């Protein structure tokens, strides 16, 4: 009906349809702490919310009241819980509620309660038909919204909507190849569909990632993804990768490439590689270069790696 | 060396300019935003250098104290958005005061105790305010606040029997916990539950069955931990995950190697502070969520007998973090912030200070090594890496509650 | 200055 900012808005304490119930003031005690000096409108709505909650009034007026309580503080999870109790008790049209939560999330996309409420509605309706498009709109405004990506992964996994997600991932990587949330979604999609054990798939991914690295050498996300899809089997299991990186080193001696080389050497030494002494020496040299010049912010980490290597492979 | 009135800074070294972002001539929203922050930060850094004269940095303790003292009593309507997080405000403010070694008057302490009692739910746990349903976030905050006060009055406010029943009412079969009845699930809940359960001595053998395994599923390809299995590595969720596993004595469930490499990579080479996710902006609050992981990892590796561990430093640039917090995160009017250009708030005041404390103090076994940048008065009280309240408070609380039995269990 | 959007719950 009428919104909190509407010119005709009337305080609940002045509404005839609410005269039959007494408001319940919040009791902060005689000597309050972290006491918020609420506006008259805020206190009015919550004094009546406390009233309906205390009486557990499952009514249409109570339902409308929660809308105002939510506008005042969308992070009040108690109000949201009560609103859901009312949605069921009053048998409210859930599609209408979906339109409502859509608008609310657009306004407060980083709120935990609004996303959970939406998930509950989708679960109750078992209808994910609007999800991918809605989430895409939110991500169009903030491509890294954590809540949006989390909801997206849930919808895709729960309703098996994998078919077009890799295409979506490719689209967003074209827009911003530095978007780590998208690289994570890439792993999410592949690991849950084809998997990375298919050598044709792995080669495709390694080639793609290397191409992205060549285009933007200092983009950490691509480097992390490359390591991510190869680490479990062991970086030393891919001999050609070492050679390729060693060739780019002279022209692309970024801390990411140098660190990756150390990671390869670490794994090589862990798998009884040949020329152990030479590999250890090369690894220690790089750790020093990283600690003293190329990645000084991580001096302590690189010094640690150096000592670790010596504790494990000195012989 | 240098006279006592001049202290060279890492962020002011001539070679530090080489740490500026290299966008490879390929601009995207990410690089554009990162470049904007670096430009502002360089301006800030330069304002603390006068050629070879570099005055010692100063933590404006008094300004922060007055800001905190006022907030503990009253807040403007600007905090209506936190009306369901009042125990958080109690914790953020009390912990900040604790770190600053500012005494809490007995009267104020009792008032906080009485208020949190009003926030406690009859079903167990604490809500965001009087009469609100219980929720693990304000429950975690309320318990920490009561432990910071540390009086028997504060300890006894907690209804332990109902608290354990409440935790049971949130436990899922896959090992995870809901944040509240009918609420969302993510790794924050596992930490909130483990934190309050361990401090109050209410852990049962079945309470956390499967929880360590669920948390491990949250560690992803990046090495960090996401909110739920499959999600992007995030500093806040990673702290929750590792801290919870440390409480459960199940840190080995994770790949500590990839975790260590991931968190150390989150410290910004130029700014000195930490980002919450790869390729995102620096933020003072991650000074705790991210840097706090290093003491936890140190402890974990030390328990395994790692012969390469340092006996004097955490595995992150302690000085650079202090430089970022002291030069970029202090509001001249009191309070701390996310980054230059952002307004102060109690949350950032709490975590920027918590992170500063971690950066100043190293401890392992019988070894203690402090690195307090700036004037000596900058030294903060230490904070426990698992609970983020004073270590003395942790010991006092755990000792007190260990004298009580686990509710209805032998 | 602008307010930080960081929320814990
Ligand atoms: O950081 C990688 C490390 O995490 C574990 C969990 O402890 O697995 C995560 O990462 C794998 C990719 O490397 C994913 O397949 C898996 O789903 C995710 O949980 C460890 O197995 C791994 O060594
Ligand atoms: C900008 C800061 C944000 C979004 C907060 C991130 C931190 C967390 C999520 C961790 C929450 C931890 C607890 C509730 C104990
Ligand atoms: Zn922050």
């Amino acid at each position: 009906f009428v919104s909190l900012d509407s010119p005709s808005y009337v305080l609940y304490r002045d509404r005839a349809e609410w005269a039959d119930i007494d408001p319940v003031p919040q009791n902060d005690g005689p000597n309050p702490v972290v006491q918020i000096i609420y506006s008259d409108k805020f206190r009015d709505v919550y004094d009546y919310f406390r009233a309906v909650l205390q009486r557990d009034e499952r009514s249409e007026r109570a339902f409308k009241l929660t809308r105002d309580a939510i506008e005042l503080n969308a992070a009040n999870y108690t109000v949201w819980h009560f609103r859901r109790v009312l949605l069921k008790s009053l048998q409210k049209d859930l599609h209408e509620e979906m339109n409502y939560i859509t608008a609310i999330i657009e306004e407060q996309p980083k709120n935990y309660q609004v996303w959970h409420h939406r998930r509950v509605l989708v679960e109750w309706l078992r209808d994910p038909s609007q999800e991918l498009e809605f989430i895409a709109d939110i991500l169009n405004q903030d491509a890294k919204n954590y809540h949006a990506w989390q909801h997206r992964q849930w919808v895709i996994q729960e309703f098996k909507l994998w078919d077009n997600e890799l295409q979506y991932v490719d689209q967003l990587l074209k827009e911003d190849v530095r978007n780590n949330s998208v690289w994570n979604q890439r792993y999410f999609v592949i690991s849950n569909t084809t998997g990375y054990n298919d050598r044709a798939v792995l080669e495709r991914e390694v080639q793609y990632t290397l191409e992205m690295i060549k285009l933007v050498p200092h983009n950490e996300s691509a480097w992390n993804y490359l390591k991510g899809i190869l680490q479990d089997r062991g970086l030393s299991k891919y001999p050609n990768l070492l050679n390729q990186l060693l060739d780019l080193q002279p022209s692309h001696s970024s801390p990411y490439l140098i660190a990756f080389l150390v990671d390869i050497y670490e794994d090589m030494l862990e798998n009884q590689c040949d020329n152990k002494e030479d590999i250890l020496n090369k690894a220690l040299e790089l750790c020093e270069i990283l600690a003293k010049e190329k990645d000084t912010i991580r001096k302590e980490y690189w010094r640690y790696i150096g000592r670790s290597l010596q504790s494990k492979h000195s012989t | 060396s240098s006279p006592v009135w001049s202290e060279p800074l890492y962020s002011l070294r001539p070679e530090h300019a080489r740490e500026r972002l290299q966008d490879d001539s390929v601009e995207t929203v990410t690089s554009i935003e990162q470049a904007k922050v670096e430009e502002k930060i360089q301006e800030v850094f330069s304002s603390y250098k006068f050629n070879h004269l570099v005055p010692r940095l100063v933590l404006q303790r008094e300004k922060h104290f007055h800001y905190l003292k006022r907030g503990l009593r009253q807040l403007t309507d600007a905090y209506e958005c936190l009306d369901a997080s009042r125990p958080w405000l109690c914790y953020w403010i009390l912990h900040s005061l604790e770190l600053l070694d500012e005494p809490i008057p007995q009267i104020v302490a009792t008032d906080v105790c009485q208020f949190l009692e009003l926030c406690q739910s009859p079903e167990g746990g604490f809500g965001g305010g009087p009469g609100q349903y219980p929720h693990l976030a304000p429950t975690y905050a309320a318990v920490n606040a009561l432990c910071i006060i540390g009086t028997e009055e504060a300890y006894d406010i907690i209804n332990r029997e109902k608290l354990l029943q409440y935790l049971y009412s949130l436990k899922q079969p896959d090992g995870s916990f809901l944040m509240h009845v009918g609420g969302e699930v993510d790794v924050r809940s596992a930490y909130c539950a483990a934190s309050v359960a361990s401090l109050t001595n209410i852990i049962t053998p079945d309470l956390f069955e499967g929880t360590a395994e669920w948390i491990a599923r949250c560690q992803n390809w990046e090495g960090g931990i996401g909110g739920v299995p499959g999600m992007e590595a995030h500093g806040g969720y990673t702290f929750c995950g590792l801290a919870a596993l440390v409480i459960l004595k199940r840190e080995r469930s994770l790949n500590l190697k990839s975790l260590l490499q991931w968190v150390t990579s989150r410290q910004m080479r130029f700014e000195g502070g930490f980002q919450g996710r790869c390729n995102k902006l620096v933020d003072g609050c991650y000074s705790f969520w991210q840097a706090g992981l290093l003491p936890l990892l140190h402890r974990a590796l030390h328990a395994q007998g790692d012969p390469a561990l340092s006996m004097s430093h955490w595995m992150f640039h302690q000085q650079a973090l202090q430089e970022y917090i002291l030069m970029c995160c202090q509001c001249p009017a009191g309070g701390l912030l996310d980054k230059p250009g952002k307004s102060r708030d109690f949350y950032h005041t709490c975590f920027c200070l918590s992170g500063l404390s971690i950066a100043q103090h190293f401890g392992s076994g019988a070894m203690l090594h402090d690195v307090v940048l700036g004037v000596p008065e900058n030294a903060l009280q230490p904070t426990h890496p698992v609970y983020n309240i004073g270590p003395d408070k942790v010991i006092q609380a755990t000792t007190y509650f260990l004298q009580k039995p686990v509710p209805g269990f032998e | 200055p602008t307010a930080s959007a960081c929320v814990l719950s």
